[PDB]
């Protein structure tokens, strides 16, 4: 219980924490300086493409066809921005999780992507880039759908990451 | 309850018979009649011991469960349990959390309880080995015939009879004797039987001919005494009652961990409570605010600890197991680091318990033989004519004899048939003079008188060996003053010379010197009967004095006394330079107990009393100063008279003192007057007048061999060895462990931060949990348990003998300086070294820092499997998963990193790793490797990532903390160093354990 010397523990703190605050600064600020500013380190965590779906639970631009992929250059800075593509019973629609330079590869139930878009280019090289119907007669029921999308890039984890190129949703529209 | 016995006794032995009959209402010769015999019991009620009321009940076991620590734990395993039955409102995943935390809890109390209990029983047993010793039957006279009857019977009143080789029954007064002799060891702590009989000798109860006592035994002789005091009346079952249901409370270290959870439910609390009122203010209701307080426990509270202390202690225990030291308990191995005094029993304690020879005079001349063990003094004379003609009659005017079980052993060690005084001539002979056996033979003995009472003093004719005179030889000893009236000559070298005046003084005055050392005195003279009045054949009349008494050649005389061990003169200055004080305690006489002061060092050449300052200044005893006298001796007789506010003032007044002829109330008197002054007392002895005080002390230790079965069992340690010296190892293996304590405490709590930090961080920045509640039991449990253990192989930074006893309120085991310096500093540098490898593993998935912030309800959100890192790529629920349980694995890992610079840094307080070389210890750098090569396990191998959701690291993910490490050694490097230099103020002040 310091009776004057509290004094000499406040202006400890103030330039001790102080000084350790500004060498942890120090380390984040030297790492934060060999990083890519279009492209993560390592990729391998995104590894395999999930899908989603919008299910909340254009001009510039340029037109385009059902085709191959189109390559737009290195992931660089000095061309400005990649030009990216244009494009009662519920609507849901599907996409594929973005990530860079990967390239899709292609070249009963109850009752109830084209390559061109790719390889996604990642947000600095390219901002409004835009990434890629159960009509049925049954109501009155909840059914479960399973949709999955198929490729040789592309890996589902059954144990794991139940969206890993898969949704599992369980519509319903009573009328 | 406990406080009359402490007084002394209050006694009839010199009421007449008849009065003492008529107290009693009992008949002197015919005894009590049956009838009033069996009244006298109802009334009474039996002549037995209380069955050892306080009888530990088997479940004790659950003492160990509960302390105070184990409480720690086991609210924290009962909140872990609420928060699990709270969350219980949904369709939570705290089937891996919450319930196990909880579960991890209570099973590390349990555990812990039952490590301390296994160890911990192993010791109790008193009151079994003190009813080892009991007669059975007695022999009473009612009516007017007698009969052995079961003891119990026997009541206030009743006529007893005792011969040798019973036990008295119960307090007697002696009615009627003779030659009966008693062993009172029991009270005075001295087995030389005394003599009973029928008319009061003295006013001390205690000291009287004509009390006979219960616990005492009947050693000669035959005799009948009026039972005063049955039961726990009599003198010695008050010193049983006072002792046993004693109460045994708790330690220091024991009360230094208490105070310690004292400082950590303070910090616990005031964070999780406060965590409670901020959580509130952002916008948490009842419902989760609530749960954060609780959930604020873990990290908190060590769970690491409790298993660490104890280990440490177990793992000091088995070095002074090895050092011919064994500890009963666990919270003993700091104990002894705290001793202030020591009071010790002299005789079997300090002392060999035995007897010898001292010097001899001869020639006019005073001689100092060798009364050591293993002999290690100097062979004080060989060459007289004189001493020969002495070592004769001191060989063969002797019937003693060594016991065959012997040829083994040395000479003064091997057991002898025969009286005390006897026994010391036939080894002083034995070992300087040769077999003795061969003397006997050799001159055999024709006719001899044996030591009469009267007469006083023994002689024997012998056939001398010489073939070429075998004529007869006359060797006589006895009391110094009746050989003396007994001579013409004296033997002064080879010849004889008359007795003049001069040599009459000369004797007379080294008679009187011998004397006062306190010791014994025999005189020794012979004759070379004139073979002209005593034919070769003649024969004497040991019946009458056909041969002659007196006009002989008187040879010299022979003394002796006592000594003690050999380590403890040595064993004593030791403990004084510890700056703890000794103070012995014994029944033994005045003269004799400061003899052994003085040689011991319990005493300090010219220290002085009081008597001894009258002596030299040759002045009353008045106009000394009692002031001057800084030490002192007290004998029991007059300690009864004093107030125990009188004893205090002694106790104060003099730094050596000595009470001799102590009661066992009075030896428990002095401990408690002792105890009055908060001074944290051991008591050393060896015997069944030891039982109460040892039971009484803070920490009774026990001669193991000699020791009375009685003390044994009163004691918490024991010195197999009856070695002296151990007591000096044993309290400094309580000081060193101390302080490594502290190195523990720091080192593991400062890894408490790095882990509570992570969860604030979540709660106030939103961002996904950094570091989960499996990942910190790994670093609890697992990883920090070897290098915390690890410490306590650490060395002393400075000579801690050198040191004064630690204060105990005033330096606690625990202090802020180390909370701040753990907590504060140290930590502080871990979290963020922890921190770090955080943003690192997100960062490089494409989760920037900044966009983390706010993250966590779309992160933990179970339905988005579109969440948009940085880069603009979609993750699944499962996928950003897996991204957070990999930063939940290398946060883990950062911990360890920066746990190796606190691990070197804690190895010292003072000093710098490199004058204490932080290189010896070899365990510490077997914690270091047996704690990454944990956790890269926990992150390597498979089953890991399900089991523990411990993810696999790249090798780059490792250096992420190594900038952290690296700045706390230096940081705390700097800090000593600056420390250590100046030393009166600050730094020291705050940051110093």
């Amino acid at each position: 219980r310091t009776l004057s010397r509290w004094v000499w523990i406040s202006l400890y703190y103030v330039a001790f924490y102080v000084v350790m605050s500004g060498i942890f600064a120090l380390c984040i600020y030297v790492l934060m300086r060999t990083i890519d500013p279009y492209t993560p380190d390592y990729q391998d965590q995104l590894k395999s493409p999930g899908v989603t779906l919008r299910p909340d639970v254009q001009e510039g631009s340029i037109n385009c066809t059902s085709e191959k992929y189109f390559f737009q250059e290195s992931f660089l800075a000095p061309n400005h921005t990649k030009f990216s593509c244009k494009f009662g019973k519920p609507c849901f629609i599907i996409k594929m999780n973005r990530i860079v330079k990967f390239l899709p590869g292609n070249s009963d139930g109850p009752p109830l992507y084209s390559l061109h878009y790719f390889p996604y280019y990642g947000k600095k090289a390219q901002p409004h880039y835009s990434n890629p119907k159960l009509l049925n007669v049954p109501r009155n029921r909840d059914v479960v759908i399973v949709c999955k999308i198929l490729a040789e890039h592309v890996s589902f984890d059954n144990p794991h990451d139940p969206y890993e190129g898969k949704v599992e949703f369980k519509l319903k529209i009573q009328k | 309850l406990e406080n009359m016995k402490k007084e002394m006794e209050i006694n009839d032995h010199q009421l007449s018979v008849a009065e003492l009959e008529q107290k009693y209402q009992t008949s002197a010769t015919k005894g009590l009649s049956a009838s009033l015999a069996a009244e006298l019991l109802l009334r009474d009620g039996p002549n037995a011991l209380r069955p050892p009321r306080g009888t530990p009940e088997y479940v004790k076991f659950a003492r160990q469960l509960a302390g105070g620590l184990q409480c720690l734990m086991w609210v924290a395993a009962a909140i872990c349990l609420i928060a699990f039955a709270i969350q219980a409102s949904e369709g939570d995943l705290t089937t891996d959390d919450n319930l196990y935390l909880a579960l991890a809890l209570i099973a590390v109390v349990v555990v812990t309880g039952c490590f301390g209990y296994y160890q911990e029983f192993k010791s109790t047993n008193i009151i079994a080995s003190f009813k080892n010793l009991v007669p059975q039957q007695a022999t009473v006279i009612r009516d007017g015939d007698k009969f052995q009857i079961n003891a119990d019977q026997l009541v206030v009143g009743d006529l007893v009879e005792m011969k040798g080789g019973d036990r008295v029954p119960a307090d007697i007064r002696i009615l009627q004797a003779q030659g009966r002799k008693v062993d009172n060891s029991s009270l005075t702590g001295e087995s030389e039987p005394q003599t009973r009989s029928p008319e009061c000798t003295h006013e001390s109860p205690l000291e009287t001919r004509n009390i006979a006592f219960f616990s005492t035994m009947c050693l000669e002789g035959t005799a009948q005494g009026l039972v005063v005091n049955t039961g726990d009346r009599t003198i010695i079952g008050r010193i049983a009652s006072l002792a046993s249901g004693v109460e045994n409370e708790k330690t220091p270290i024991a009360i230094e961990i208490e105070h310690f959870v004292d400082i950590i439910a303070g910090l616990a609390i005031l964070f999780g409570a406060t965590f409670f009122i901020v959580a509130m203010c952002i916008g948490y209701t009842f419902l989760r605010a609530m749960v954060f307080f609780m959930a604020i426990v873990v990290a908190y509270v060590p769970e690491g600890l409790l298993a660490t202390v104890t280990v440490c202690l177990s793992l000091t225990a088995k070095r002074l197991a090895s050092k011919n030291c064994v500890v009963k308990n666990l919270e003993a191995v700091e104990t002894l680091g705290s001793t202030s005094v020591i009071c010790s029993d002299k005789t079997g304690t300090l002392t060999q318990n035995r007897m010898t020879v001292s010097h001899l005079w001869f020639d006019n001349h005073i001689h100092s033989a060798d009364t050591t063990e293993d002999q290690s003094g100097q062979t004080f004379d060989q060459s007289s004519e004189t001493w020969r003609a002495l070592c004769r009659v001191l060989t063969l005017c002797n019937r003693a004899a060594f016991k065959s079980g012997q040829d083994a052993v040395p000479v003064p060690k091997r057991i002898v048939i025969g009286d005390a005084s006897e026994t010391a001539l036939l080894k002083f002979s034995e070992l300087t003079l040769g077999n003795a056996m061969g003397y006997r033979e050799r001159f055999p003995k024709v006719c001899e008188i044996p030591f009469n009472s009267t007469n006083k003093f023994q002689l024997s004719i012998h056939t001398l060996e010489d073939p070429r005179d075998p004529r007869h030889v006359l060797v006589m000893k006895g009391a110094p003053e009746r050989v003396l009236e007994r001579c013409s000559s004296i033997l002064i070298k080879g010849q004889e010379l008359p007795l003049d005046e001069q040599w009459r003084e000369a004797f007379q005055t080294a008679y009187l010197s011998l004397g006062g050392l306190g010791e014994r005195v025999l005189g020794f003279c012979q004759l070379y009967l004139s073979e002209k009045d005593y034919p070769p054949g003649y024969a004497f009349d040991v019946e009458a004095m056909n041969f002659p008494t007196s006009g002989l050649s008187f040879a010299g005389l022979v003394s002796m006394i006592d000594p003690p061990r050999a380590t403890v003169p040595d064993a004593v200055l030791k403990c004084r330079t510890a700056g703890i004080r000794v103070i012995m305690v014994t029944g033994d006489h005045p003269i004799t107990a400061k003899a052994i002061a003085a040689s011991v060092g319990i005493i300090s050449e010219g220290s002085e009393t009081v008597e001894d300052i009258a002596a030299r200044l040759r002045v009353p005893v008045d106009q000394v100063n009692r002031k001057d006298a800084r030490a002192c001796v007290i004998n029991g007789m007059q300690l009864k008279d004093m107030d125990p506010s009188e004893l205090v003032e002694a106790l104060r007044t003099h730094p050596e003192m000595v009470f001799a002829r102590t009661s066992p109330q009075q030896k428990l008197v002095i401990v408690e007057s002792c105890q009055r002054l908060g001074a944290i007392v051991a008591v050393t002895g060896d015997g069944v007048n030891d039982s109460p005080a040892l039971k009484k002390a803070d920490i009774g230790v026990a001669m193991g061999i000699a020791g009375s079965d009685a003390a044994k069992n009163a004691a918490d340690m024991i010195l197999l060895d009856d070695n002296f010296a151990s007591i000096v190892t044993g309290v400094e293996q309580g000081r060193l462990i101390f302080d490594n304590l502290k190195k523990s405490i720091a080192y593991t709590l400062t890894k408490n931060i790095p882990e509570l930090t992570p969860y604030l961080i979540y709660i106030t920045v939103s961002v996904p949990l950094p570091l989960g509640c499996i990942t910190i039991l790994f670093i609890e449990l697992c990883t920090d348990i070897f290098p915390s253990v690890s410490l306590a192989y650490e060395k002393a930074e400075s000579d801690i003998m050198h040191l004064r006893p630690r204060n105990p309120k005033r330096d606690r085991l625990v202090n802020e300086p180390l909370a701040a310096y753990s907590y504060f500093q140290i930590g502080a540098i871990q979290s963020f070294a922890g921190f770090t490898d955080y943003f690192t593993a997100m960062a490089q998935e494409g989760w920037f820092p900044l966009l983390c912030v706010g993250l966590r309800p779309q992160w933990e959100n179970h339905h988005l499997q579109d969440l948009q890192d940085s880069y603009g790529q979609e993750w699944t629920f499962g996928q950003r998963l897996y991204q957070q349980y990999t930063c939940y694995t290398v946060f883990f890992i950062s911990i360890e990193m920066c746990q190796i610079a606190d691990v070197l840094i804690r190895k010292t307080r003072r000093l710098s790793a490199f004058q204490q070389g932080f290189f010896r210890n070899r365990i510490l750098v077997i914690a270091i490797v047996f704690q990454v090569c944990i956790g890269c396990f926990l992150c390597y191998c498979p089953g890991m990532p399900n089991i523990f959701n411990f993810m696999p690291i790249r090798f780059q993910w490792w250096l992420v903390p190594m900038p952290f490490g690296l700045l706390i050694f230096v940081y705390d490097e700097i800090r000593k160093l600056g420390v250590r230099c100046c030393p009166g103020s600050w730094w020291d002040q705050e940051l110093y354990y």
